[PDB]
């Protein structure tokens, strides 16, 4: 079995827009150079989350049919997915992108940034569970698009229009599981398992913000 | 409200 030309096209548009992302050299130099203090560590995470929201908006705009949605619905989707997309992208970087010694330095900074262990422990557990699935770049891209195009977010006016965009992405993802892992029929179910685990970070993050150093304009505005 | 998200969304 294979993807239809229509599904191959949809996948290519998602993949091209996903691979455009890159961690700015400036931020990576800060991870290496900045002093090891709670204040400097917190600011590094702030710069990382601000960069991600910009990267997230650019990726979202390129999602097939996203631009054809009502303008208010476009904003409500961005707002509702911001936190989940952040944790998913942070899981990818942890299990891939950052070097062995460089990721050890970033982990040291996260564990000394003023974030309570009540929030650090489910975060690193999620990173490990994601790592266990050995997700392909196609799976990370499609899962991010599925998270963004969630028809059950608050304040969407035309939910059916969003469903029409998300259903083909779930179809493609399930087909890619059947093609690339035919011996593991529960692979798609495990991917859905990370989606529900992602939803819990909405409450973990909202509680974390309620505990309190301030925010960036993209942060407490997309985070409410 | 959402002035930065709106700006980023609508540019180009
Ligand atoms: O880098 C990360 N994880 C991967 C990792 C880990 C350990 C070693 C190697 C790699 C990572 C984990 C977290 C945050 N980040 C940066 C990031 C990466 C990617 C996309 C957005 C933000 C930020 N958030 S936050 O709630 O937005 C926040 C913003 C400002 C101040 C404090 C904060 F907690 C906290 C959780």
């Amino acid at each position: 079995m294979e993807l239809t030309p229509d599904q191959q096209t949809l996948l290519h548009f998602i993949m091209d827009s996903y691979n455009k992302q890159r961690m700015p050299q400036e931020i990576t130099n800060k991870i290496l150079k900045e002093a090891f203090s709670a204040e400097e560590n917190f600011l590094i995470l702030t710069e990382m989350a601000t960069n991600h929201v910009q990267v997230l908006v650019e990726f979202t705009k390129k999602l097939p049919g996203f631009q054809t949605l009502d303008h208010e619905d476009q904003i409500a989707l961005l707002k509702g997915s911001a936190v989940e997309a952040m944790f998913l992208r942070s899981a990818e970087i942890f299990n891939k992108k950052l070097p062995s010694g460089h990721s050890d330095l970033l982990e040291a900074r996260i564990r000394n940034s003023g974030i309570s262990d009540e929030y650090i422990t489910p975060m690193f557990s999620f990173y490990k569970s994601i790592g266990e699935l050995k997700m392909t770049q196609e799976e990370y891209a499609l899962l991010t698009a599925i998270v963004i195009l969630s028809p059950d977010r608050q304040y969407i006016k035309d939910r059916e229009a969003v469903e029409k965009l998300q259903e083909p992405l779930l179809d493609v993802l399930q087909k890619l599981c059947k093609i690339h892992q035919p011996e593991n029929p529960q692979h798609f179910a495990c991917l859905l398992g990370r989606l529900t685990e992602l939803r819990t970070f909405n409450h973990h993050h909202a509680e974390m913000l309620m505990s309190w150093h301030k925010f960036t304009p993209l942060l407490c505005e997309i985070w409410d | 409200d959402h002035q930065l998200l709106r700006y980023l969304l609508d540019k180009d």
